[PDB]
């Protein structure tokens, strides 16, 4: 009846140059977000943006959909989905070795970040840096 | 005894009716009934029992004739002895029934015959081994199914914590595990040491059973008292063929032990190639904090093998990372004195004059080690020869406390000042003297100027704990 939705992005730490997964917000009937402090703001209604809606529709018209797959863990689903993206020719096969690393990193929560020092957005390259 | 060993009932009749004693025993403690039970003579056994040789009897080893008949594989002797009055419930000097003594070899028909009459298959041996435990070491398939006919539980385990699943994986009989799967043995079977069914497969390299273990949909995440996973036990004694397939089978990427130990640095410690490649693909981070704070990069650099300095570049990490002590990769390289690794590292762009938390530099540390090579290389790296510690200690004081006159001479030759007083008032000469090092004192005292003060604290570099 009421569900929980989580969102994680690929960012870098102020401690050392690296890449890792950090959550950004949480959804139980409302949006809750956190800043650089590591503290979550008071829940509120979520407000969308124009380009967000346009590109969600655009990519969803041409999105691969896999329903009721028999797996047990993220690694297997990742392998199967990248095989699916190869299958429908959505990505080149010479990309999989990086993409596989891209989706296999430590998914850590807010409590370590104060020891980590904070994160900022960064972009993947072809090299892996 | 010789009549029952050579199978002659004709002279046995004469020896009985003329005069004899069935109770007479040899050095083993064996009755003639025992010998007849061993050598499968039936008419001699019938004559002896018609005389009145006792069914119950104790050899000096501790066996019974039922135990001998079970261990020798003789069907008609078992038939006659169990018809004419016997007890399967009997204990030896090690508590063992003839069911345990039969399932030690797996004679099928004696097992059916003993099970037909009243014998408790749910039983404990001397170490409390069920007959499933002794049957697991055989590799015999339908012998298991006959015990499961009288529903011996796989829940039952010995004192040591071993289960019939544990012994079946120990000996590695795969069809035995196929028979066991339908019996639904739990996958939470944990000994006192915390072992899993995956752990013995990781140790002994019995790996065909991995698909069998996933037939019941095994979960790799499993930690005992020491928090160890099948991957840590697999890397401790490497059988890589299982791990390469476990990694797509939902492997645990960054699980630490109770020591906070990741598989990365234990993989590096015993140098090998393919493990690093697989962990890298599956997300292995060499920056994980231990309880000390040491990273897999640092523990890899302590051993400093040839191929590690190649692969570690692909991994992205802080080139020099301090510990609680402040130990930087350079520190470890100086500790082990690996010139190759130190070279690779300098090429990577590490800090030449890195200092510890107390104020020790890689020169100080190298002088304590006494490695002249670790001082020439460092000279090439341009590390200052007069770096003083936070307590006034210089590479001279340090070479004097270590007693490495060679290193002290190499430092002095390269312009190192010998007249630097530490926070305790002792120069390199003062030290060399107080330590009774003469070979060193000869050079140091002349190079050093008169001691800054009239006056014994030494100087040892920090090191990571076990």
């Amino acid at each position: 009846h009421k569900v929980y939705v989580e969102l994680q992005e690929l960012v870098m730490d102020e401690k050392n140059q690296e890449l890792r997964w950090m959550e950004a917000a949480r959804w139980v009937q409302l949006e809750e977000n956190l800043g650089e402090n590591g503290a979550w703001g008071r829940p509120h209604l979520s407000h969308l943006t124009f380009w967000s809606l346009l590109e969600l529709r655009r990519v969803f018209t041409k999105g691969t959909v896999l329903l009721d797959l028999q797996e047990t863990s993220l690694a297997g689903v990742a392998n199967q989905l990248l095989d699916r993206f190869i299958f429908e020719d959505q990505i080149r096969p010479q990309d999989r070795e990086e993409l596989l690393r891209a989706l296999l990193l430590k998914h850590s929560h807010a409590g370590e970040l104060e020891a980590l020092g904070g994160v900022k957005p960064a972009v993947l390259t072809r090299s892996g840096d | 005894h010789v009549a029952a060993h050579c199978g002659h009932h004709r002279v046995a009749k004469v020896l009985l009716d003329k005069g004899a004693k069935p109770n007479s025993r040899a050095l083993n403690g064996f009755t003639p009934l025992h010998i007849a039970c061993k050598k499968n003579h039936v008419r001699v056994m019938e004559l002896l029992l018609k005389t009145g040789a006792s069914i119950d009897a104790v050899t000096e080893s501790g066996l019974t004739p039922l135990h001998v008949a079970s261990f020798m594989g003789h069907l008609p002797i078992v038939k006659n002895l169990l018809q004419r009055g016997a007890s399967p419930n009997v204990s030896n000097v090690k508590v063992e029934t003839p069911l345990h003594m039969a399932a030690r070899a797996g004679h099928t028909e004696v097992a059916k015959y003993l099970l037909q009459n009243k014998a408790k298959v749910n039983a404990k041996a001397k170490d409390d081994q069920t007959p499933l435990h002794c049957a697991a070491r055989i590799g015999h398939t339908n012998m298991v199914k006959l015990l499961l006919e009288n529903n011996a539980n796989p829940n039952l385990a010995t004192t040591a914590g071993h289960t019939p699943l544990h012994i079946a994986a120990r000996e590695g009989h795969v069809e035995t595990v196929l028979a066991l799967l339908e019996k639904e043995a739990s996958q939470a079977c944990m000994t006192k040491k915390g072992f899993t069914p995956l752990h013995v497969a990781a140790k002994y390299g019995k790996v065909r059973v991995a698909e069998l273990l996933l037939e019941r949909d095994a979960h790799p995440n499993a930690a005992g008292k020491n928090g160890l996973t099948p991957l840590h036990v697999a890397v401790h004694h490497n059988n890589l063929d299982i791990v390469k397939l476990l990694l797509p089978r939902g492997g645990s990427p960054h699980s630490p032990a109770w020591n906070g130990y990741t598989p990365l640095h234990i993989a590096a410690k015993q140098n090998q190639v393919e493990v690093a490649r697989s962990l890298l693909q599956y997300g292995g981070s060499a920056n994980a904090e231990s309880v000390q704070g040491v990273t897999p990069l640092h523990l890899a650099a302590q051993e400093g093998h040839a191929e590690m300095v190649a692969l570690l570049l692909s991994k992205q990490a802080n080139g020099n990372l301090g510990n609680k002590s402040g130990l930087t990769p350079l520190h470890l390289v100086a500790q082990e004195g690996h010139v190759p690794v130190a070279d690779v590292l300098i090429k990577h762009g590490v800090m030449v004059d890195a200092t510890t938390r107390m104020g020790y530099t890689p020169l100080h540390v190298a002088s304590h080690y006494g490695n002249i090579k670790l001082v020439k290389f460092l000279l090439q790296h341009q590390a200052d020869v007069n770096a003083k510690t936070k307590l006034g200690y210089s590479p001279l004081h340090q070479a004097a406390q270590q007693g490495h006159t060679d290193i002290v001479t190499l430092l002095l030759k390269n312009g190192a000042s010998p007249n630097e007083v530490s926070s305790d008032g002792t120069t390199p000469l003062a030290i060399a003297k107080r330590l009774g090092y003469i070979s060193v004192t000869d050079v140091l005292k002349v190079v050093t100027d008169e001691t800054s003060f009239v006056l014994h604290r030494m100087s040892f570099p920090e090191t990571v704990d076990e």
